[PDB]
């Protein structure tokens, strides 16, 4: 649902 | 050569579920877990996706595969058009792990650990200002959301909340405009504001409304899953659900071993290995997600919920933004490194939001060493023929770039982007001479102001479910960790989500206009589109990476044992 900081993939 | 999204969405087993058992799932991180089970107070994707089988951090509305509303989740949403109101109704039989009953309250209060700055939020956003009072209560100007009110009183199951204008994607999860979670007041109102997101009672000892409950957290490592009773809906199969962290380094060997039957986010790198390995079956399709470049453009005020963009910087010229963004080789790096999975992004909006993409859209997905130089030559950076690199003012073009840890080929391309921009004479060295560690990372962009120690990152992003970028851009944002502030990319952003743009035809000239001046002012620079793929054990029934599909971890079985 919400944006969400990923580690890169 | 790229691949197309023709991967196979799910993995049908003719084989039967059994009673129960145990299934083993991994999330691919480098960087320990971060356990945090209210919405509100959590930023990274990472645990997002790990508090799955438990609700989602308590997900409340059903979605169809296009991300849009239907009836019959763990709440219902209905909106009124000329009103500007959304009513939200929580389930009758809708209770905590502890069997305590989820209420009116329960909703309200995740307002109030996004808005009350006590609590220590990254996740404010113009958004949320739409709301009735909500920004008189974020100021502190009101004790409580005047916007936010209970037809049938804080125990009861229904609530209201009122907008200054309505808003197109209000049928769409993900729009931000109004919150999709709860959380447990009358278990968390004894702990102070400032104590929330470091208490065990949101981290290794919560309560959940979905099928599954935490029994055990293991802090930064793993979350021990097992059936919810107080669960209103639909019995789980299995016995337990093991959800933990792998690296890179040991997600294959992981694989080969049969430690996990399902490994989450995996970096296109490792595919060509993860297609060879029979016993799985390798699931796949669009990514919601973009990486893209940011330059450090200012400061974020948090006592003001601001972003000005004030930072004493050659970045703050136009020509110099664009043409390091023209100097870059993504096309060659993708061809390289990504085993055919990453397309260079020609704009801010994923092919996943079919309708609001065009290939008209020109960008920066094409290297161009003799623009970039002469938009520097024509601004007034010229070459210096002793040292190699651009200079005005005597000040030499020097950046500080901040790149962050990933597969085994992180640390090449970090520096191969270095090569490209040491071609067009800009002198570029890496944050402390070592890439960053996730989790400081996300600290060192959304804690506020903040640092000045650097010029350009790498963000990746998770994106929201439905296309609108305010989230990420709007002025109020802390997730706008650039800290850009322009009148023209805000009305942009503003007439995407107007009135007019209830117009489909009207909503998407909006997006080509934004599309077209995000890449014109170069605030930030699209980097990659990504393609997902799921290695998937073949013991695993009813899994599916359909967007549509809402009882999957109710649904979800195993055929065998280890
Ligand atoms: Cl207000």
């Amino acid at each position: 649902r919400p944006p969400g900081f990923s580690p890169f993939a | 050569k790229l691949k197309a999204g023709n991967f196979d969405v799910a993995y049908q087993n003719p084989d039967k579920a059994i009673k129960g058992g145990n299934l083993k799932v991994a999330y691919q991180s480098d960087s320990p877990m971060k356990a945090q089970w209210l919405s509100g107070l959590s930023n990274d994707a990472t645990f997002a996706t790990m508090s799955g089988p438990g609700g989602g951090q308590d997900g409340l509305f059903f979605t169809d595969s296009g991300f849009k509303f239907i009836k019959g989740g763990a709440a219902d949403v209905a909106l009124d058009k000329e009103s500007k109101t959304a009513t939200i109704t929580l389930r009758k039989d809708l209770k905590w792990s502890d069997g305590s009953e989820v209420t009116a309250k329960d909703y309200e209060f995740t307002y109030e650990t996004i808005a009350n700055p006590a609590y220590g939020s990254d996740r404010w956003t113009d958004s949320l200002a739409n709301i009735v009072g909500l920004s008189d209560y974020h100021t502190g100007k009101a004790k409580t959301i005047s916007g936010i009110t209970f037809p049938d009183g804080e125990n009861g199951k229904v609530i209201k909340v009122q907008f200054k204008e309505m808003k197109p994607g209000m049928t769409q999860s993900g729009n931000g405009y109004f919150l999709e979670t709860v959380a447990p007041y009358q278990y968390l109102k004894d702990v102070a504001p400032k104590d929330l997101a470091s208490s065990p009672k949101t981290t290794t000892k919560p309560l959940v409304t979905g099928p599954f409950k935490p029994e055990n957290v293991v802090a930064g490592e793993s979350i021990k899953y097992v059936p919810n009773p107080y669960y209103w809906g639909e019995k789980p199969k299995l016995n337990s659900i093991t959800y933990e962290v792998v690296s890179t380094a040991k997600s294959v060997a992981a694989l080969s071993s049969s430690k996990y039957d399902i490994i989450n986010g995996m970096v296109s790198s490792q595919y060509k290995q993860v297609k060879n390995l029979k016993g799985y079956k390798v699931l796949g399709q669009q990514a919601m997600y973009i990486s893209l470049m940011y330059y450090n453009l200012g400061h974020y005020d948090a006592k003001n919920s601001i972003n000005v963009q004030d930072r004493k910087t050659p970045l703050q010229d136009q020509n110099v933004r664009q043409a390091i963004g023209y100097a870059r080789n993504v096309a060659e790096v993708d061809n390289k490194f990504s085993n055919g999975l990453s397309t260079p992004a020609n704009s801010l909006i994923p092919p996943i939001f079919k309708q609001f993409t065009s290939s008209s859209v020109k960008g920066y997905e094409k290297q161009d060493l003799d623009k970039a130089n002469k938009l520097l030559d024509e601004d007034g950076w010229k070459l210096n023929k002793s040292t190699g690199y651009r200079e005005k003012d005597g000040k030499e073009l020097s950046l500080v770039y901040a790149a962050r840890v990933g597969d085994a080929n992180a640390e090449t391309i970090a520096q191969n982007y270095i090569q490209q921009w040491k071609k067009i004479g800009v002198k570029v060295s890496l944050y402390n001479g070592k890439l960053m560690e996730f989790n400081s990372w996300v600290d060192h962009m959304t804690t506020p102001p903040g640092a000045n120690d650097w010029d350009i990152t790498d963000g990746s992003w998770s994106l929201a479910s439905e296309p609108s970028q305010q989230d990420l851009f709007s002025a109020a944002a802390p997730y706008n960790f650039g800290h850009f502030n322009d009148s023209e990319i805000t009305k942009d952003l503003n007439d995407i989500d107007s009135a007019k743009s209830e117009n489909p035809t009207y909503r998407k000239a909006a997006f080509v206009k934004y599309q077209e001046d995000m890449n014109k002012k170069a605030y930030v620079i699209p980097t990659n589109f990504m393609l997902n793929y799921t290695p998937v054990n073949k013991r695993v029934v009813g899994m599916t990476l359909d967007y549509g599909a809402m009882n999957t971890w109710s649904e979800i079985g195993v055929s065998s044992a280890k």
